[PDB]
DNA sequence: TGAGCGGCCTCGGCACCATGTGACTTA
DNA sequence: TAAGTCACATGGTGCCGAGGCCGCTCA
């Protein structure tokens, strides 16, 4: 239960020189981690210009919850319209504090991320792939839920859920044939072929993966104490102009 | 509803200023009596492991508190 | 059930238009080609006579059969009123187009002599900015300004819950 | 008024009538303010009743509030404690509506947060340290834990929502303070006492009674609206709370500030905070001048952070990315409609076919906002520029089939108003007026201005322009070329013959003018032949009713105009190729002059009313045959025998101050003999 | 600016002065207005003062060893006041049960 | 101006699945 | 020691009757 909120930024900012700045004023040591991850390894993705850069800032004190485990997830890409976003969990008020620092520091506009409809299908796409340290992709499967709150005349329907199971979502998959974005290929087709229903249209407010994750419109909480990489990077093509 | 409230309650109970200040003290010291008994039920749930209290719970801690008085 | 036999007639009258004035386009053309053999690359100062002839033919007919309606006032079928209705709307709103159009070109030109001001307010503020000069313990002084935060807010507290009949801003 | 304080001295029932009246005519200064509440709570012979209506009723003050009278009051608030027992305890009641009264109406803010720990103040200090606390270091973690300790205390009844209400204010206010809102889960989880708290009544009888006395009160200090605009956001910011050496430029509170520290004022990257938006001198106070401040410090270069913002959120407008697209517009409308290079960065990037297929709202709002006031740097390459982009957007705007899409007229008004801009000065006046031209070129096409398929934005378009171009006629000092001002013969017979009453004004007007500025021109040019033909086409199609005599109207040979007349069934055969080629046979005004006929008939109280709906000279022959002794008498237009004569006195009230059609009139009377002494 | 401009072509001293105007009016209230409303020692104000203001000066200095024994019984009107103020942390200690050590909060700090 | 019905809405009690962790077993 | 099965105790979403204030609302 750990809520990311999403704030994009407008600009490539580099971590790794002035964080002492940030050590001084914060009297606090944080541990900025440095990553260079390749998200698209799939060759139907991209095969040039895949590589982010992960920075993870972490304000460093004890590990008993996210009051004292309020981490910051950057990521960032040089060739790109917009070039770095930043998503952060916990609930510390001194997450502003470091917010406040970025942008006075770096001279950054920074704004909150809304997610649209198909922009949330993808992120549920992404959220189901694995990255195994033997250098291999995995699909783990999840009961999901795709959950609407449309806004009818007198109130009429005030919700609607559409509950798919696991076996039956893998079921699709195979279905429709070796795909590795199962929800926009076979799920929400199917969907769409049985009850005439386009979710990329309807207003979808949150889709549920039972025990791992589900994302809403503004805000991704996930039961995993970190965010994957394909997330993050779902979330850095969705801000593009 | 403040504790001159039940300061009223106890002067209707019993039915000027000094004899205010009497059941104000008066109203302090039943407040202590219904926060010490909350605490020793809460002590005793804790020592039992359940995470709410019982009526058996405060029944036992408010004769053990009686014992003693 | 009236409004749906105006907004049926609404919707055939401009398919009648449409498919008019693209029919009267389509003869002159046809016109044209048959009396030369491919001769379609006229130039633009005979399209617009084309579309002059057009635009002449089309408002003498609307002359022609208004001549035919209102000569005599039968005040009885519906399309005599509805020439009323039409003219009463289109002649409404003549004199606040040309008010509202003259008072936001004052506005306009409220905007001009506004930045005109302010051109000339910030080459003035460049000028002098770039003739100023650049720009050029501690331990004790915290604590000695905690201690005076410290003792100010005793003070205050102090005054308020005695009962001091003099509460003032001291600094 | 000085019966105000000579009755407040007389106290020291008649007295309190004469108090309340005075009060409700005039209302105290600050002095008599502070004399009234030293007199009541230190007596109290006066009724604690009558107490709470004076202070309720009677104490309505005429300007600022002055600290004296909030230090005499704090001394007053107090309560007999055993350090003070000689004063004696006011009233709680007393001191209860008194605090409602100061709602009506750093040190400060622990005076009032030390008062906050009195159980009957509590309903009415929660607004005062709301309203205190403005900035995010005026909070502290002694000030959460004093909150705190008297929220979950027993004993008390208003605490634990309005110290809710009060955390939330915090919470919202300084996003530090290590987290507080496991506090307020602590403290009571009801959502209806702090609903009820979150929203409060001030007496809007008592809000009036302050209203027309401070509206009374002193000229350009507290005029009504803004001090209804200030109550109303100060009681907004309670309702919407459920969701050294060198100074810093938000420090800076007044303009004294920025004099004696200008060379040691340091700009901070803060841009997204001082960009986007009170008696208190604050950071706020002076927001608006930051974006000006940033380019004054830093030299003007396309590389400062104001025009990248600007940039910035304009291209998120613009991707949508935004929710709300109009709070930041203005802002950059405000910011970008002066300083020309921002202005032309964001013309030159954002004025093309590819934006405007992402969003034309948006894009209409920004030319709205930037190409008014724009004047170019480089006069080579803006008309081929201005004509690509006014071609996407026509292309853009045609290849729908709607003709409702009104952005391309729109953006056509906002250019001809650059123009306007561009020959106000002489410098770069041909630039200006060859790209009006094209301008007109564009706006006569038949894809959205026609005969059938109307479009008004268009007619408004082009009578702009020719406003434009009636006034640029009238400056003498400028030596333009003059053939710009003549548009073609094509778009001057087009415009002819389209039926706007508005856009036939606006083309008599320019024919008008352009004659006035001709006449000291040679009589025989190129040109002065031209507005002659001009001219005698239109009093010929407008008066004359001799078209088929002519040699040609607009271009076209009367034979087809007869011919057209074939096959073209009348249903009286009387006068047909006479009847509809006048003033009142023309389509945009032949029910105009039924109207203005009505209207004379109406003026003079004549008896008689024009049965007929058209106006000609059949109907008017047998108007007069059907009524002859009633005409020959009296009973109808004095002065008129004849349809000419008929014209002219329609003609006559078409001169009248009422109506948008002067021009029609005054082209009539100047280009006729007949009709010349009508001026 | 330019009255600026004109104007140039031809700090520790008020914090310290605040500090020492902040003793002195601390000063001046005690020996006037609390220990006489007090009217304890015999009306000898003074020689109870000198322990307030070294009660004060340890509570200013946040003194450790402050707790109940050094507080009088003529001083317990005063602690009392400063406990109304909710101003101060009332902690026993654990090492010495019995003793409350007693501080005032930080007026200072920033979280 | 004053009583007055209706959507709202939150309290909270209940119902049920969902969930994270220690204890214990398997390899 | 990595992984698995287990009941267990708490988290949480949905539901609904009670009741309160609100929100005009109409005479």
């Amino acid at each position: 239960p750990y809520t990311w909120k999403f704030l994009g930024i407008s600009k490539q900012l580099s971590l790794e020189n002035g964080i002492a700045k940030l050590n001084q004023l914060l009297n606090l040591e944080v541990d900025l981690d440095i990553q260079t991850i390749r998200v698209p390894s799939d060759p139907d993705g991209g095969t040039a210009a895949d590589e982010y850069i992960r920075y993870e800032m972490r304000l460093d004190i004890s590990n008993l919850d996210e009051g004292t485990y309020s981490k910051f997830i950057f990521l960032g890409n040089s060739k790109m319209e917009v070039p770095m976003f930043l998503c952060y969990c916990g609930t510390d008020n001194r997450n502003e504090v470091v917010l406040q620092w970025l942008k006075a520091e770096y001279g950054v506009i920074m704004w909150p991320i809304k997610f649209e409809q198909k922009t949330m299908i993808k992120l549920a796409d992404a959220s189901i792939v694995h990255v195994t340290k033997e250098n291999i992709e995995q699909i783990t499967w999840f009961s999901s839920k795709l959950y609407f709150e449309p806004e009818t005349q007198d109130k009429n329907l005030r919700q609607f859920s559409i509950e798919i199971p696991r076996e039956s979502c893998e079921g699709l998959a195979l279905g429709y044939g070796n795909t590795m974005h199962p929800y926009n290929d076979a799920i929400v087709p199917y969907i769409y072929n049985e009850t005439g229903m386009a979710v990329e249209r309807l207003p979808l407010t949150s889709v549920i993966l039972a025990g791992h994750t589900k994302i809403m419109r503004e805000s991704i909480v996930t039961s995993t104490r970190s965010l994957r990489n394909r997330v993050l990077a779902v979330v850095l093509q969705s801000i593009q102009f | 509803m403040d504790t001159e409230a039940l300061a009223n309650y106890l002067l209707r109970q019993l039915s000027s200023s000094q004899e205010y200040n009497k059941k104000l003290l008066l109203a302090c010291g039943f407040q202590a009596i219904l926060r010490k008994i909350l605490l020793d039920a809460r002590t005793r749930a804790t020592a039992e492991g359940l995470r709410e209290v019982y009526p058996y719970h405060i029944e036992a801690a408010t004769q053990a508190f009686l014992d003693s008085q | 059930s009236s409004e749906k036999q105006w907004e049926r007639i609404q919707q055939l009258e401009k398919e009648h238009v449409e498919v008019y004035r693209e029919l009267l386009i389509t003869l002159d053309r046809l016109y044209l080609i048959r009396k030369h053999n491919h001769a379609v690359i006229l130039s633009h100062t005979q399209q617009r006579l084309l579309e002059i002839r057009h635009q002449l033919q089309i408002n003498l007919e609307k002359t022609a059969l208004l001549i035919r309606l209102l000569e005599k006032p039968d005040n009885t079928n519906v399309l005599f009123t509805k020439l009323q209705n039409l003219l009463e709307e289109s002649n409404s709103l003549d004199y606040e187009l040309l008010q509202s159009l003259g008072a936001q070109s004052s506005l306009h030109k409220q905007l001009i002599e506004s930045r005109a001001e302010r051109d000339e307010l910030m080459s003035k503020l460049i000028e002098l900015s770039s003739k100023f000069p650049k720009p050029t313990t501690a331990g004790k002084q915290v604590e000695v300004e905690k201690e005076n935060e410290t003792i100010q807010e005793l003070m205050i507290a102090l005054q308020i819950h005695s009962g001091y009949t003099n509460i003032s801003y001291t600094i | 008024s000085l019966i105000l304080d000579d009755i407040i001295l007389s106290l020291t029932k008649t007295t309190l009538s004469l108090l309340y009246e005075k009060s409700k005519q005039y209302g105290l200064s600050s002095p008599q303010l502070q004399a009234l509440v030293r007199l009541l709570c230190e007596t109290s012979i006066i009724d604690t009743v009558t107490k709470v209506y004076i202070v309720e009723n009677c104490f309505l003050p005429d300007g600022y509030l002055t600290k004296e009278l909030l230090l005499e009051i704090i001394n007053h608030l107090g309560t007999p404690t055993v350090f003070s027992r000689y004063r004696i305890q006011t009233p709680p009641v007393l001191q209860s509506a008194l605090c409602k009264w100061l709602v009506h109406v750093n040190i400060s803010s622990s005076i009032w947060l030390h008062l906050w720990q009195f159980s009957f103040l509590q309903k009415w200090i929660t607004p005062l340290v709301i309203w205190q606390a403005t900035t995010p270091v005026d909070v502290k973690p002694w000030k959460l834990s004093i909150i705190k300790r008297c929220a979950m205390h027993p004993g008390y009844r208003d605490a634990p929502g309005s110290a809710t209400l009060i955390l939330q204010r915090f919470q919202c206010l300084v996003g530090a303070s290590s987290q507080i809102t496991e506090s307020i889960i602590t403290i009571n989880c009801n959502r209806k006492t702090l609903k009820s708290h979150r929203n409060l009544k001030l007496d809007a009888h008592f809000l009036s009674i302050l209203k027309r006395i401070l509206s009374r009160a002193h000229p350009a200090n507290f005029p009504a609206d803004t001090v209804q605009n200030t109550i109303d956001m100060y009681l907004s910011e309670i309702h919407q709370l459920g969701a050294d050496s060198t100074v810093s430029l938000w420090d800076v509170t007044s303009l004294e500030q920025l004099a004696q520290n200008w060379p040691q004022l340091h700009i901070p990257n803060d841009v997204d905070y001082m960009m986007k938006p009170r008696k208190v001198m604050s950071r706020d106070s002076l927001k608006h001048l930051y974006s000006s401040i940033i380019l004054i410090k830093n030299s003007r270069d396309e590389s400062s952070s104001p025009y990248e913002w600007c940039i910035w959120q304009l291209k998120r407008c613009f991707a949508h990315q935004i929710e709300t697209p109009q709070e930041v517009i203005p802002i950059i409308i405000s910011v970008s409609s002066m300083d020309n290079k921002l202005s032309s960065r964001i013309i030159q990037t954002f004025c093309n076919l590819k934006y405007l297929k992402l969003d034309e709202l948006t894009l209409k709002k920004v030319c709205g906002g930037i190409l008014p006031l724009w004047k170019p740097e480089l006069i080579s390459g803006t008309r081929e520029f201005f004509v690509k982009f006014m071609a996407s957007i026509f292309m853009w705007s045609t290849r729908d089939g709607h003709d409702n899409n009104c952005t391309f007229s729109e953006t056509c008004f906002y250019v001809l108003q650059m123009i306007t801009n561009w020959v106000l000065d002489d410098k770069l006046i041909a630039l200006g007026l060859t790209l009006l031209h094209d301008m007109q070129s564009l706006l006569t096409l038949d894809k959205i201005f026609n005969n059938a398929t109307s479009n008004r934005f268009s007619t408004m378009a082009f009578i702009s322009s020719l406003d434009i171009l009636t006034q640029l006629s009238k400056q003498t000092k400028s030596d333009y070329a003059i053939q710009y001002l003549i548009v073609g013969p094509d778009i001057m017979n087009k415009v002819f013959s389209s039926d706007d009453p508005l856009l036939l004004s606006a083309a008599c007007r320019y024919l008008v003018a352009t004659k006035n500025k001709l006449m000291q021109y040679p009589s025989t040019n190129k040109f002065v032949r031209m507005q002659n033909q001009y001219i005698m086409d239109l009093t010929n199609y407008l008066y004359r009713n001799k078209v088929l005599s002519s040699k040609s109207l607009f271009g076209v040979s009367p034979d087809f105009f007869k011919q057209i007349l074939e096959n073209l069934y009348i249903p009286t055969a009387d006068f047909k190729n006479a009847k509809f080629f006048t003033i009142t046979g023309i389509p945009a005004l032949s029910y105009i002059c039924i109207i203005i006929l009505r209207r004379l008939e109406t003026a003079e109280n004549t008896k008689i009313k024009f049965t007929s709906g058209i106006i000609n000279e059949e109907t008017f022959n047998n108007f007069f045959r059907v009524h002859h002794d009633e005409i020959g008498q009296h009973g109808w237009i004095k002065g008129v025998n004849n349809i000419h004569d008929l014209r002219v006195k329609i003609l006559m009230h078409l001169s009248n101050t009422a109506n948008p059609y002067r021009d029609i009139a005054a082209f009539l009377f100047t280009y006729l003999k007949s009709l010349s002494k009508y001026s | 600016l330019q009255h600026q401009m004109t104007i140039m072509d031809s700090h520790i001293r008020t914090r310290k002065a605040r500090n020492k105007e902040l003793w002195d009016s601390l000063a001046d209230f005690l020996k006037g207005y609390l220990v006489p409303n007090l009217d304890d020692n015999d009306e000898s104000i003074d020689s109870l003062t000198n322990e307030v203001m070294l009660l004060m000066k340890r509570l200013i200095e946040h003194d450790l060893n402050l707790t109940l024994n050094d507080f009088s019984s003529k001083t317990i009107p005063i602690y009392r006041l400063l406990l109304r103020a909710n101003i101060i942390t009332v902690i026993e200690g654990s090492t010495n049960p019995g003793t409350k050590y007693i501080k005032l909060i930080d007026f200072n700090e920033t979280s």
